[PDB]
């Protein structure tokens, strides 16, 4: 059992505070703990314990590198997080008998501070994808009022979860089409099979609007199952097997596909250098940078941990650094604040490592996190 | 081993993830927790769609198409673990994408992850 | 010379069913004689054999080929393996098959077979090294086809 | 029900009669999407590919419960009887962008 | 990546059949296996996963090092195991939301080959007594028509599940007694607060029959929580903290105090050593032998893994033997035939490791058992 | 370190298990998932009955009665892991044993192991 | 319903009142085990040791619920009016083995 | 000497109350001098004893000093930390504590007292090591009770 440099810290002040209450006479006296309000700092991190029956979340604070907070779940289940931060949710999945039985889908809205369960609502006819986590494959719409899942079988479809007022709303038919970037109340992007967008605009009942936008990627063009996306800056920042990124713009309510950029340098992808993880990618809205998670490898090995992290221009598409993580990394993301956090972890080492965004340096870590954490999600505040 | 290196596949374990028919298995090897290279365990529920993919056999040169069918209802078995990916293609060209829960099918509607067989469905390029 | 059977039967193939305007046509002579059709690929009659196609086969086969009422047409895969040669497709077409798919020698006349049949195989969605029906220049030349 | 299954697993391709209903599978698609036959047919598909392909229609379609055809593998065929006209939406179960629909007159 | 000198040749022999099978033309043709007939070589070992929502149980064959099987289960739950080898069953409880909500407790039965669950009895007002797992604290009534288990809140009492007839039966009000060793379809002993053990025969109806036996041990000796019951011989084998054992015969239908005997020989005593671990004891009811984890240790660190197995002459005290097993070992158990199997679980290894148990030379082994298995169980055939 | 060894008492660290007041605690640390040496993390439920025992502060040299009472409703934090027994008494003195699951009391009926608080209740011999 | 709860949290020993009924709590057990007292008196269990206690009475005793009191500290208090008349039997929540008794008269 | 006072209100016992009957005994003499009491663990006498807290004490402290309608008196612990001596025990039976339990020199003689005093100690549960009315002597040969 080892203890993280940032562990021991907060383990002595804890221990150097007790002292002094005994010394003062003060007795303990028991209570449950709140968490701190939902800060820039915030992280959350999950794991989808290799497909196990039973899930974790850990909230986590960024700047102090320390657990403050965690949230059980079913079977891999989809988590999303208000960019306010006034409130968490997630699409989870749990049997009557561990893993064999009655299935019920449901999705479940917690306070983030009590981290209390407001809402249990039950989702009709286990309409649930059962896939790996990919963060856009349920997602809140910009004013988080509700909640729009994907379904794989028998047929692609996207479930309206009124979140507002806790009820399941409708399933909504859609083209062969994959992933959820909402854009509006009543508005979201969509992946297709042809290599287009799809728009949807569904109201309160009836076949949705749905138009498809130009095909912006060959058919020989590997686009990854993590994009980044960020609702407020309506950008969409899609890395392919080879890093190249192609970039669509929300913003306007419709696409607008920004010019691509290759994330690796034309001498890296000459010695074999190429995107790889789990969240291979994070976006800084304010910044306006992309953080690409690389390394050297074969072309069939774009699902193993990199030991780099290649931040660039959005806009130009200009080298900015290559940081050397030390560790071999599966997820990045980042903080939106001023001076960001560049989120680096770790499913083989269950660990959380928190750098500096600006120089790459390690600052933090945070361990024992689950047996298999995967996805890091933020708050995108103010 | 390195992780990132290419992957080398072996024709003489079949609990190993070089394992030749495991090019692009995601999961745990069935064989590990009571199946058998090709069988579901006892209790679990055989699923019958499933992702694919085209495995080199360093034995005979020839390359066979592998149907990666899940063995559901029963929690992840935790022993044996592997994740290639030879050919794995995002999930919007599900018929190679290996993230996903190949449990449909199975008897019982069993959807919970146990395990994985690598059987051979055919000849391919 | 090919030998020209309905592709269900067996039976000769009678020419003396097609339209007696049309069958003077170089293209007919040199098919008829070599099974080769001299249209594949020849973008001088490609807009006409779109169009013979639009009125003639889209009903039922597609407007892309694809296939709706009768099977696909643009692909490697042919219900009757013959069809992957000039002579074979058109045996089908001036003999028909069976169900829906009749002859074709009382509305299309020789020439404008092997055009539409130039059509078809232009719709051909499959890898150029795989047409078994061009000739290099055309094979070069043609590209998989997307609507 | 409107279908009756001649055989519930997939069986040999080459035994087949020639002139008998056929929807062929290949190239992830089903080579005659809109099938039309008369009520009393019965409808064989084959895979003629490596990829495992199956037919699946939901519950409601084809009778209470939901048919979910056995995959077929490559000259493998799957049979079905339509005994009530109508249309009969299918899809490939591992694939849902390839469908297919049955016409019964 | 590692694996055991065993699954390596399994491993290997697999190969070799799928390699000639294909070869020699034989298509794959993929079904649900049954489970190889119990016998006595066959071993199960139990995950509590250190308190986890959700649990498993391992099915081996001791002889192969290989597991046949699995079985899913909940909050610590009880296994039990038919002796004939007819079924398998437990305990178990499980909530509505994953460590949360309603609260379900629940007895099934399993064929011993398809591993198909052949009853889920309920039980009503969650009665199970939730704790580190103890094998006796659910029981099997020798007919194996009747599973007994204990219950400490509001108040000390056992149920009783009809197995035959899956169905609950009644609460069965008892003293502050702890533990079940049934020796007759309706009577079973209990080890009371008191030092006396007490015999409560019990009916379909009617308040039991509760008789108590004179004081068997002082105050200050504590009885493990692991003892050894052999059902068959009615031999009920007790240590102490210290290494000093109680032997009741129960055979005759009531308590038999034998001559207490000392596991550790005078000089080991005095050099520290006493036993310490989880499933300290193991009795071999044919050869009449008792095993023990020993170790030199801290008289308070008396549930850290042994690295020793003694073996003892049950009735003469003598001491037949003294094995260096290796490892870090916290279970150990042994297989009831002519040449039995001393099996030896380390929960810090998740490994199990199978020695013989004559020579106490280690023959194979079998990891990635769960994270953290603590219960090793066998059947008496015969 | 020796497992089998004598526990050694320290004052300087809540978070390892060789801190005094965890000298009978099993289970896991709850400061380590949100909450503190005496208090409950956020969402679980607080248990009111528990197992003590008499731990040595190598600070003052004192012995407290330290009430090992559990945070449930949530499953096992499995982080900071612990497992001390001194003074630890088998299940037939429950007063003093801790394999039992001490959330009796807490709110919402909860009875599920998350983590397990070391608040001193008084001193002891 | 037969019983009501003065205090709902357990309070220092010095506010007790004086001369009102007491039931010390030590050495593991509730001093007085057969208490006697008559409709309308309020028993106050009075904890004297470290280890923790507290009063617990199953469902149906004190009304249609159990009563699991608070655990008690050293030198802590929590009393019970007893409203209607009969016995009352209680333990403590983690010691089974303690006891106690109050027969309403 | 020692000092007897009541253990309530604090005020000297007075020994004016106490009757003639029993205030000779070389133990009722010591007792007062010394505040030892001579009768602890005293073979010739406990019987006796026994007798007395049997009639006199067993309906409201218990068959064995266990507690019933009143408190138990067999343990370390005692609601007036007097009580651990035998000075201070008997100025509660001579003086009286509260309630049902009011001065004893009405009812039993100097040296009943400390005959009845005697058995409540024999039925001690609790630790010989802790027994400190006892001698090193009586220490040696005292037994925890058990009925
Ligand atoms: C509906 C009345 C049709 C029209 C108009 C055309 N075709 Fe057709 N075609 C139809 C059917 C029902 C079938 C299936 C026949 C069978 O026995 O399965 C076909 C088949 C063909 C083929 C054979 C393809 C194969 O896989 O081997 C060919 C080459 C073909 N049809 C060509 C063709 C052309 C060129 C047409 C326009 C002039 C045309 N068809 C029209 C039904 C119908
Ligand atoms: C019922 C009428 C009683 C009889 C007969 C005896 N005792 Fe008692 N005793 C009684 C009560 C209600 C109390 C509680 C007093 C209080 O306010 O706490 C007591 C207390 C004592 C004590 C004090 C012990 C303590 O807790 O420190 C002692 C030493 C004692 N009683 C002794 C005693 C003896 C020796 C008796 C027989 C002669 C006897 N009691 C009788 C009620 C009654
Ligand atoms: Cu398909
Ligand atoms: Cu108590
Ligand atoms: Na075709
Ligand atoms: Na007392």
């Amino acid at each position: 059992e080892a203890e993280t440099q940032a562990q021991e810290t907060q383990g002595q002040a804890a221990a150097r505070a007790a002292a002094a209450d005994l010394a003062a006479g003060q007795d303990d006296e028991p209570r449950i703990l709140e968490a701190p309000a939902p800060d820039a700092r915030r992280v959350y991190v999950n794991d989808p314990a290799h497909a196990a029956a039973v899930t974790q979340q850990f909230v986590i604070d960024g700047e102090a590198g320390r657990v403050i907070g965690m949230i059980d779940g079913g079977f891999l289940p989809n988590p999303v997080v208000a960019d306010d931060g006034s409130f968490i949710a997630h699409a989870s999945t749990v049997f009557s008998r561990i893993a064999r039985g009655e299935r019920t889908d449901y999705v479940e809205v917690f306070d983030p501070v009590t981290l209390l369960p407001t809402a249990d609502i039950e989702l009709p006819d286990a309409p649930r994808f059962l896939v790996g986590t990919y963060p856009w494959m349920t997602s809140l719409t910009p004013d988080g009022k509700t909640l729009l899942f994907y379904q794989f079988s028998p047929a692609p479809a996207v479930g309206v979860v009124d979140l507002e007022g806790k009820a399941f709303k409708r399933m909504l038919d859609v083209p062969d089409c994959y992933h959820i970037f909402p854009t509006a109340p009543d508005t979201f992007f969509m992946h297709c099979r042809d290599g287009s967008l799809a728009k949807v605009a569904f109201g309160t009942e009836g076949t949705p609007e749905i138009t498809h936008t130009e095909v912006f990627h060959p058919e020989d063009e590997f686009l990854i199952n993590h994009p980044a996306y960020s609702q407020k800056a309506g950008r969409l920042v899609w890395p392919t097997y080879t890093g190249k990124i192609h970039q669509i713009d929300l913003s306007s309510g419709d696409a607008k596909f920004l010019p691509a950029v290759e994330a690796l340098t034309e001498a890296e992808r000459a010695d074999g250098w190429r995107p790889g993880g789990w969240q291979q990618v994070a976006y800084h809205r304010a910044l306006d940078r992309i953080y690409l998670l690389v390394d050297q490898r074969d072309e069939w090995r774009h699902k193993t941990a990199s030991r780099f992290v290649v931040v660039l221009d959005a806009k130009t598409g200009e080298r900015l650094a290559k940081f050397e993580m030390g560790h071999e990394i599966d997820s990045i993301n980042v903080s939106q604040d001023e001076k960001p956090l560049l989120y680096a972890l770790s499913t083989g080492d269950k660990t959380l490592y928190i750098h500096d965004a600006e120089s790459g340096e390690e600052l933090r870590s945070v361990n024992q996190l689950g047996h298999g954490p995967q996805v890091i999600t933020t708050a995108d505040m103010g | 081993t390195d992780p990132r290196a290419k992957w080398v596949p072996q024709d003489n374990d079949i609990q190993a993830c070089d394992y030749w028919r495991h090019c692009s298995i995601d999961g745990n090897i069935c064989d590990c927790s009571g199946g058998s290279l090709t069988n579901c365990p006892p209790g679990t529920k055989l699923a019958t769609a499933s992702w694919v993919a085209s495995c080199y056999n360093p034995t005979d040169g020839q390359s066979y198409l592998i149907a990666y069918r899940d063995c559901c209802g029963y929690n992840v078995s935790g022993r044996c673990p592997c994740l290639n990916t030879e050919g794995e293609l995002p999930v919007y060209r599900p018929e190679f994408a290996n993230d996903i829960i190949w449990c449909f099918g199975a008897e019982d509607d069993a959807m919970t992850y146990h395990c994985t067989i690598s059987p051979i469905v055919g000849k391919a390029s | 010379a090919p030998q020209f059977f309905n592709i269900i039967d067996g039976s000769p193939l009678n020419f003396d069913d097609a339209m007696e305007e049309g069958r003077d046509t170089e293209a007919v002579k040199h098919f008829l004689e070599t099974g080769e059709n001299v249209y594949n690929e020849d973008p001088e009659i490609l807009p006409e054999a779109e169009e013979l196609y639009a009125g003639m086969c889209s009903g039922c086969h597609g407007h892309y080929a694809e296939g709706k009422i009768g099977p696909g047409l643009n692909d490697a895969y042919w219900t009757y393996p013959g069809n992957e040669t000039d002579v074979g497709l058109f045996s089908t077409l001036y003999g028909g098959a069976t169900g829906q798919m009749g002859p074709m020698w009382g509305s299309l006349t020789l020439d404008e077979m092997l055009r539409t049949m130039a059509w078809v195989r232009h719709l051909y969605t499959g890898d150029p090294k795989d047409a078994s029906w061009l000739t290099d220049e055309q094979k070069a030349g043609f590209t998989p086809f997307q609507p | 029900d409107k279908a009756t299954i001649p055989s519930e697993s997939p069986f040999a391709a080459a035994e087949v009669a020639d002139g008998a209903i056929v929807v062929d599978i290949a190239k992830m698609k089903y080579e005659t999407p809109e099938l039309h036959v008369k009520v009393g047919d019965t409808v064989t598909w084959i895979n003629r590919e490596a990829m495992p392909h199956n037919v699946h229609f939901v519950a409601g379609v084809l009778g209470e419960a939901a048919l979910k055809g056995p995959m077929m593998k490559k000259e493998q065929a799957y049979s079905l009887t339509f005994t009530e006209a109508g249309t009969y939406d299918y899809h490939c179960t591992p694939h849902p962008f390839m469908r297919g629909k049955v016409v019964v007159e």
